[PDB]
């Protein structure tokens, strides 16, 4: 029982060590697989096939640099799948011809939502894997190792920030009151972020947004939005710094403004568009 | 809690489509999804159109928005052209609140969009080492001579630490030079990817 690699090469009779060098997608998505398949690089005979039958097994696999940290997965061996890292020896499979077939292994791999841009460098050591072989003739128990290496970086593009807002806030704190508007957002990866409004205004200083309501519309009013006490007019770009997995709030409130000059009872609606803008 | 899965968007200047990926966190709150593209001047041309340009997106679910290239090569081909990506959450409204004062917002994703003319020498890889300076005692002038727009961000002037840019194609910008100088000046960039290329050093022309 002998293996080799579609590169070149082979580990012996009695088991020993080889590399294994795969090129892997350039680039994957949180959330997508990353697939390694070494039933295409790595090949096992039977020497003697006639009166032995070979048992080959996955004994092992093990997972580093950045697959060990930036991914979870899942190992796929002959049609079975398990948890990669390994916990377990796998169930044996068995080869039975001099003709060379392929050890069906393959790593799934996804990158979590905590992956920076760069997941696997170029050059690495990817994983380990440890095929034992016994057979149905004696006490041969043997074990040959296979240690994969990246040939280039897989980045994980970063994604967009998470906007964690309740819902449609009611403005109801009558006529001269203000609420808080609950609003924060939280990126996976940190990253600058900037912020503006845009809707239809009612004043030259663009800031007091339109009533818009049908129900008697309490006229002369109109919504403003504050942050801390300053005033945010439509396409204004506020500047939120770094933003990273804790929220930030943005600290909004929402205030009464006029426009015209009799104020009147009746509803006060509004919508207003937030813009976040990335770097 | 609607959400794009990426930063930014690359449009290779002949594919048929580019897509970008929009999902809705918010395990129960349904959402219109609205998106368009810009132009560098903001307004909405139609050099790009993304669809289904009016979607429902139902409690935790994940789409594809589809970027079409309806610009017919009628954009600069040397260099990258800036154009600004928009996808719109429309929540819906309470039947609830119907006869109260309220406030609802709309979340908005904009992203930027370059279109690059896929047939440019300097491979993108190589772009932020291009980037030399001039440094005054209040002006000084980031100055990108390639073909792809500079996104420089953490800039320093050695120890004082500056405001991002963002440097147009064989082009210039200049960011305010706060004269708690140096010229150590140093950044990074971010790339395609949206990621942080590794930290270089200011290089003055
Ligand atoms: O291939 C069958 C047989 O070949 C050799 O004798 C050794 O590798 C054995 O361990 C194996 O069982």
């Amino acid at each position: 029982f002998a293996c080799k690699t579609a590169n070149g090469t082979a580990i012996p009779i009695g088991g020993g060590s080889a590399n294994v060098y795969v090129n892997l997608a350039p680039v994957v998505n949180v959330g997508q697989n990353l697939v390694v398949d070494l039933s295409t690089q790595i090949f096992c005979h039977n020497d003697y096939p006639e009166t032995i039958t070979d048992y080959v097994t996955l004994q092992r696999g093990s997972a580093y640099g950045g697959v060990l940290s930036n991914f979870s997965g899942t190992v796929k061996y002959s049609g079975s799948s398990y948890p990669f890292p390994t916990t377990s020896e796998t169930p044996r499979v068995v080869y039975n011809s001099r003709t060379d077939k392929p050890w069906p292994v393959a790593l799934y791999l996804t990158p979590v939502s905590s992956a920076g841009g760069v997941a696997i460098k170029a050059g690495s050591l990817i994983a380990v894997l440890i095929l034992r072989q016994t057979n149905n003739y004696n006490s041969d128990d043997f074990q040959f190792v296979w240690n994969i290496y990246a040939n280039n970086d897989v980045v994980v593009p970063t994604g967009g920030c998470d906007v964690s807002a309740r819902d449609v806030t009611v403005t109801l704190p009558d006529y001269p009151g203000s609420v808080p508007i609950p609003l924060t957002v939280y990126c996976a990866k940190s990253q600058n972020l900037g912020y503006y409004l845009s809707g239809t205004t009612a004043d030259a200083g663009n800031s007091i947004f339109t009533n818009t309501a049908s129900f008697s519309p309490a006229q002369g009013v109109g919504v403003q939005l504050t942050r801390n006490g300053t005033i945010i007019p439509a396409n204004n770009t506020v500047s939120l710094g770094a933003v990273g997995t804790s929220a930030v709030s943005l600290g909004l409130t929402a205030n009464y403004a006029r426009t015209g000059g009799q104020v009147t009872a009746g509803n006060v609606q509004s919508i207003i568009g937030v813009t976040f803008v990335y770097q | 809690g609607v959400a794009l899965g990426a930063t930014r968007v690359i449009y290779p200047a002949g594919q048929k489509q580019v897509q970008l990926a929009v999902t809705n966190n918010d395990e129960n709150s349904t959402y219109l999804i609205q998106s368009w593209v810009e132009n560098a001047d903001g307004v909405k041309d139609g050099r790009f159109i993304v669809t289904p340009p009016l979607f429902a997106m139902k409690g935790k679910k994940e789409n594809t928005l589809r970027i079409l290239d309806a610009t017919n090569n009628q954009l600069p081909q040397d260099r990258e052209s800036l154009f600004w990506m928009n996808v719109k959450a429309i929540p819906s409204m309470d039947k609830s609140k119907l006869t109260e004062n309220t406030l609802q917002l709309a979340i908005i994703s904009r992203i930027k969009l370059y279109y690059r003319p896929a047939k440019l020498a300097l491979p993108p890889d190589q772009a932020a080492e291009k980037l030399r300076f001039r440094r005054s005692a209040n002006s000084l002038t980031l100055i990108n001579p390639t073909p792809y727009y500079l996104t420089v961000t953490e800039l320093n002037a050695g120890t004082r630490v500056l405001e991002n840019a963002l440097v147009p194609p064989m082009g210039e910008s200049t960011v305010k030079l706060p004269s708690d100088a140096g010229s150590n000046i140093t950044y990074r960039t971010i790339n395609d990817y949206g990621a942080l290329t590794p930290k270089m050093t200011g290089v003055m022309e």
